[PDB]
């Protein structure tokens, strides 16, 4: 395939990216949620789409299996964004990386245990605060971890705070601001700029 | 600064508590007739790692003695130093020792473990009898009860002799032995059942992992050859006596795991692991080991791990009023200093202020001059 | 909580473990599918159930936040079952760990790229075959990886083979057999054996 | 076994004495308002050797953290760890800290000096005033008097500011500054005299060495410019207040040596060195140094060097008679063990025998049954 | 056995090819007047990481010297060793060095990249002129052309002085400088445009990213303050001369990127990055650096990365027929061995067999006997 | 700057010579059928120290792989890596390997030894016959002779099988065996006499140290039990054969020491030590070792040949700065063509950056006289 391969995260990022893609002349020809297909054609025959789990988007782009992709800043910070160009902040899927604990519970005098997907971000954050922490990698939902004593705190993305409050947790510290970014493979940026540039301009103009 | 992993400051009230604990437990051991020794943090590797397992050598930092060009180690374990001390001072009779000091480990022992424990321990040399092990148990439980914790110590008992004997009778290869120990550490009964069907006396090796917990019936489940082996019969009986003693004398919940084989190379008999609440790493480790032919048994614990489970009385933190102290003439100052010395002798923490802003952390009381008299009032 | 906490995986593990629990006198008080709850009480007041992502079950169990759990042997091999006891082969969700590649595509002569969830299993397996490999971690679905050239092979669990064949992939080498295992925390096994034994006996009786 | 040079076992009664001293001196510091901290033995060199002298760097053993591959060290000095702790926890105000912990040195200081001292100390951060230095003296001599030694503590006071200020006012090169320090350290008056003839303010550098011991007249002996210099005037005044306080309040013999310039780069003012009898290396070293601009002043000492100058009362070492004990019924046993618990609470060291031959080291008394009553008899 | 990531065996014909490449490239550099030096794999960190960037420090494995206790490192870069050699042997004039040796990195740079490169390079010390950078280019392209590759080398020129000078003239804070560098690295023009609208001379910083590629018109796009800076003017002129030389003399495809600011801390001027085909990590890295005020410029490359892009003539792999050889009389064997020595001198790989089965790998020819004469026959 | 003890730069003409030596010796081994391999400097300790003796372990610097947390080692010996390579690539037949690379030691072995030798070697796997050992010797000596040194190689032969068999037959404990090795290590005959009197077959163990040098009569001096042992008879015979081969084929002065037992745990038979002049550390170490797969080989530190070898004086040419700058563009390209030819012949030609740019060791100037460039000696 000689065109561009676009890697997209499923769910909220997919939903908020569809308009930008529409404006750039790239619509999917079917609903990914109702499909067995893994590679999707688009209205532009020079572009195809992969629908991936969020944490796999940087992996496909950096190895050149996709030429470019859309991923949350949370995923890129945790993954390490070293081998891709973060060309554009798309200002979609805005949220916050935060620490969170059980509602009203005090910090225990012993060393803090953190349970989280965002293991590198957790260590990096608590390093800058001068706190020493034990960190436990989780792959799934984190809201349960404080409630059954796995960790004292979690690190997760928070938008409204409703998921935290519904599980008897509260947001504690703000780590950083998150939004979805366009990442580009370093080779693809040179070899396929002609194909890329119109699409990058259309995304840039949509964000205005 | 940021400290290495498994390395923590103990600060302020926690440090004060650690000092109190260290001192109380040491004095208790002394008053039970254990001779305090305080060997140094470093020695030549020749002495410090004499007869050491590959585990202890990997755990010991090495450093260079510039005066001789020789290697030294920072101790990972005080027990090899007690061997050295007992060899020169101990004689052929019974000798008792205790100690409390820092040890350093290259890697943590387990999940988020400390690399800088405050190791406190007791050892009895020169007694073959199970009575020495029972004395250590009694001294340990007495020490634990003096701390008035709400945390509960669960005791797990093992006995390396049982497996070592079966290994010799079965004539197991080094690789078979290493494989079984690996499978025992994870109590991997599905794969252990497969491996044991193709091994000599494999019926027994499986039985140890499957039924080792049920110590009253373990002997009958073993093969005819293993039942005739006296050391196996003795080891199982030793387990039964300690179990009974712990339940009757101390109301202690005891589990048995005869496949507990960590420290295979240093342990020579019964082993003891005390777990505090549900914490993964044992608080107390002990058991029978080899002197240098000389019987030995002992335990050790990280004093630092007691800090989350113990409580001191709230301290009395006192500040003398700055203005009123400066208004005093020389003879009134000397009387106040006499009064302050007395309060300090009772355990009050009294600050003489350097300025009007000088404020001790955690202030509870002021010492204030009212009608030519100094009195304490709460803040 | 003074009783036992049981950690279960969603999906095939949960559905096939419910009968074993029922025979052991433990029934969930409500349907997990139609519930927002994370912690579930049972008909036995000494047992509560956690519903986790499969890869987190060994984590919760080894740290003692769960006393015991049901987990695929694939997950345990990948995670490392060093700090937990593997007591029983429950013989549910039986399948195989296998390599898989594009249908009829022969191996390239160059260094092989393996894309997989099962990074540790893959390294161990290809090491034992005397094969030098480049391993790429994936969190999501692995069937896409050979089709966009991310890797030459994948390592994944295979039962019928229908998911592979539906995506133009074919099973190649057998790595090992996989089934759900009952795992127990070491401290829990020691301290709470009285509560554990009847349930473990029930499970054993149900399976044999 | 051979131990390395500067590395010794502290055993038995010496170990008991060291335990008592560490604890009592620590409790005294806490009662004077100093917060106990217990930093770890090992840190990343980044923090441990931040702003260190070349000597401290060379004195610090290096080891590699196997979890990061970064450099760590074994502390040779606790003070830099107190800086780290104070930077994070201290705030802007006054803060007091104390500590007692093992440090390790690559090379000994004195002839046959220790490389493994038990370093005990106290520090005050955030007070510019000489009052802080006087408080430290009060604390130090309170501790020394509690030791009830026959040995005599002689105190040398210096003040590095005097020489530093003269060197700045004299526009001394690094080369001349080094030469003067060498000559001061070696007490070579004749060469000092010659070298001073060709230096600006040379007579002042000579005056420090020749007449600095007479601190009451030193200011009037200096040149017009040095007499008027504010830091020199203050420094000399500080020496006089500290001398007067030691002799008056604490009955301590004080000598002044304003040419005491070791630790030139760490010391920022007054320096204190306490000597025990005629021993060459000071027991106590102290003075002003930098925090962080944060004021700091402190002292430290090797607790193990107090062992040879302190005494405890002879211990009571008791052995329960084996035969009589085993002959008791459970209620009698219970009565004895309460009586033993009371003895142990009073510091008696009571061994429960494991056999008829179980004999504690240094036995002083037998607890024997005679006429249905348990009593102590001297051996 | 499994090898670590970024660690590979180089085997057989690849090894032979690596040997030929290392030798021929070293000999070429020698013939251009570069002195070959072979510094060791390990050194004290004092020398090895003198004035090292933070990156180089992290990339260097640490080990302890057991003769001194001092810290050593396994080299991650040969250039600091060349500085050391030049400081002792180089004098004040021009000095030329080349080298070829193994270096180890703690982490790989590229995806599945090597941690064990065979680093080859050349450096010129003591020349300020652009002429020295031009000579290095001439030597590099002479070497590249000798390899007879079909792969095309694309050269990227930058010059760190331009941005550094703009940063000074704009009085940018560290955090502002770091933010611009991250945006340049990431090619994020839209966010760069926004950050540049709120910065002093932000229009010049945005110009570097948007119009740096066009070097002929770059000076004339910059502000008046930047156009008046001689260092910026010189830097741009240096870029133009190098570009012209690479197109004229070598017909090289040259891109300019003045936002190429990796190695911001070691580079001091003009930089070159040679890329092979479409591989992401540059094959050749070069540029101006400091001779810690000694001028230095150089390049290096991993020789092992040439292996995939170069070919040798197929090897002649000869087996002497075992049975026919052992039927020979002594005189016939001597004549055959003379023929074998002659073949070996011309680069034939002749195996003298130990057995009838002795079979070299990749056999191409047999040296067989046919009608009383020894000839090569293809298999 | 100062370097660690036993760590030396190799600089300038010595570096050039080291590179020539490395290349020539490697190419010689390749032309004798040895497969060149270049294994990495670092590996996991799991592979690198698989079945390693305590000395090899102590000699190996350990480091941590940040990617996995696992211990790696910097190689102190390339032979274990050849074993790994042979296990995967070599099959059941005969396989030949050669190598040349840097190895690193934690401590120097012996008086003022190097810790960073350039280790060059060759190994034959899969041949039990003494013929493989003979082939290695012939290759070795062919390499040594090609260097045209005036320095002389003395060979010392040993055979660990003789002592290993006597120790098994006598049923010695670990501590007795170790005591005998220490006494053998510095041939302490008086104390060996005492220790041997209390040990089983003690006169055999004393005979090795005392009469081991006289290999023709060694069998006749051993006890009747040792004389009946087939492996002892073969070992003594192997020593006689190699000694005769070295004398007849190579005119080599050979000493025998059957108590040469350093590397007791890796050597499985014949051992070979080559000494250059009177130097304390052998230049060449070799011997039989384990692969059940037979192996035998040698290695040497290439850097130790530098003091004993010489290359021809180099031709170091400087082009005249002023004449070069006065040339037009077409004339420049003709000179460069002429210079490219000089370089192809092995001349080292400096194109000057300045009029003061002078190469070290200048022998010739290239000078412009009557529209022609010619070489003149300085
Ligand atoms: O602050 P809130 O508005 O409650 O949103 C926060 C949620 O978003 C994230 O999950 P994600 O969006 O990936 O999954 P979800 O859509 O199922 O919550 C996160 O793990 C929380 O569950
Ligand atoms: O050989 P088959 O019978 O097709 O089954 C194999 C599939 O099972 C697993 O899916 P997963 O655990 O994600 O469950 P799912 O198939 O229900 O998604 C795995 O990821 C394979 O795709
Ligand atoms: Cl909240
Ligand atoms: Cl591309
Ligand atoms: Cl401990
Ligand atoms: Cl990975
Ligand atoms: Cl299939
Ligand atoms: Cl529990
Ligand atoms: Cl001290
Ligand atoms: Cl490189
Ligand atoms: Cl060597
Ligand atoms: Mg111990
Ligand atoms: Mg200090
Ligand atoms: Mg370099
Ligand atoms: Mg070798």
């Amino acid at each position: 395939f000689l065109g561009l391969t676009l890697a997209l995260s499923k769910g909220r990022i997919l939903e908020e990216t569809m308009p930008l893609l529409r404006a750039a002349g790239v619509e999917l020809l079917e609903d990914p949620e109702a499909s067995r297909k893994l590679i999707f054609p688009t209205s532009n025959p020079n572009v195809r789409v992969l629908i991936l789990r969020a944490s796999d988007v940087p992996t496909y782009v950096e190895h050149g299996a996709a030429d470019f992709g859309v991923a949350g800043k949370d995923v890129l910070l945790e993954h390490g964004a070293n081998h891709v160009y973060e060309l554009l902040d798309l200002k979609i899927a805005q949220c916050k990386l935060m620490t969170a604990g059980v509602k009203d519970a005090p910090l225990p005098n012993r060393r803090l245990r953190i349970a989280t997907k965002y293991v590198n971000v957790a260590r990096a954050y608590f390093a800058s605060q001068g706190q020493q922490v034990d960190v436990i990698k989780l792959y799934g939902s984190m809201e349960l971890a404080p409630l059954v004593g796995l960790g004292d705190l979690i690190v997760d993305v928070v938008d409204t705070g409703n998921t935290l409050r519904a599980n008897g947790l509260e947001a504690r510290d703000h780590i950083c601001d998150v939004s979805s970014r366009l990442i580009v493979n370093q080779v693809s940026y040179k070899r396929k700029f002609a194909l890329l540039e119109p699409i990058l301009d259309s995304f840039k103009n949509s964000i205005n | 600064g940021m400290l290495p992993d498994g390395v923590a400051d103990v600060l302020f009230e926690d440090a004060h508590k650690q000092e109190v604990l260290r001192h109380q437990l040491t004095q208790q051991l002394i008053t039970h007739g254990y001779q305090l020794v305080s060997p140094p943090m470093i020695e030549f590797t020749e002495s410090l790692l004499s007869g050491a397992s590959e585990d202890l050598k990997r755990q010991t930092f090495k450093i260079i003695d510039q005066l001789t060009g020789r290697l030294m180690g920072i101790r990972a374990d005080i027990t090899p130093q007690i061997l050295r001390i007992d060899a020169h001072h101990g004689g052929d009779g019974i000798a008792r020792y205790c100690y409390a000091g820092d040890v350093i480990h290259t890697l943590p022992s387990g999940l988020f473990g400390s690399r800088t424990p405050l190791q406190l321990g007791a050892e009895i040399f020169g007694c073959e009898s199970i009575a020495a092990d029972i004395e250590l148990i009694d001294v340990l439980f007495s020490m634990i009860n003096s701390l008035d914790m709400s945390a509960v110590l669960h005791v797990d008992l093992g006995h390396v002799t049982i497996f070592k004997r079966l290994a010799e009778l079965a004539a197991l290869s080094a690789s078979d032995t290493e494989q079984l120990m690996q499978l025992y550490a994870n109590k991997n009964l599905p794969e252990l059942k497969q491996v044991c069907q193709v091994l000599p006396m494999g019926s027994d090796f499986y039985t140890l992992a499957r039924f080792g917990h049920d110590i009253a019936n373990l002997l009958g489940r073993l093969s005819e050859n293993a039942q005739q082996d006296t050391k196996i019969v003795t080891a199982i009986d030793e387990l039964q006596r300690l179990k009974a003693h712990l339940q009757v004398q101390w109301q202690c919940a005891v589990s048995i795991d005869v496949t507990e084989l960590s420290g295979y190379h240093y342990h020579t008999g019964i082993v003891f692991n005390g777990y505090i609440n549900s914490e993964t790493q044992p608080l107390v480790r002990g058991g029978r080991f080899d002197g240098m032919p000389r019987q030995a048994t002992g335990f050790s614990m990280d004093v630092s791990r007691l800090l989350a489970h113990t409580q001191l009385d709230a301290p009395f933190i006192v500040l003398i009023d700055y203005d009123a102290f400066n208004n005093l003439d020389s003879a009134q100052r000397q009387l106040l200093l006499q009064q302050v010395a007395s309060l300090r002798q009772q355990g009050y923490r009294v600050t003489m202020p350097l300025t009007a802003e000088d404020m001790p952390v955690g202030l509870t009381h002021r010492l204030s001059l009212a009608d030519n008299q100094w009195r304490l009032h709460a803040v």
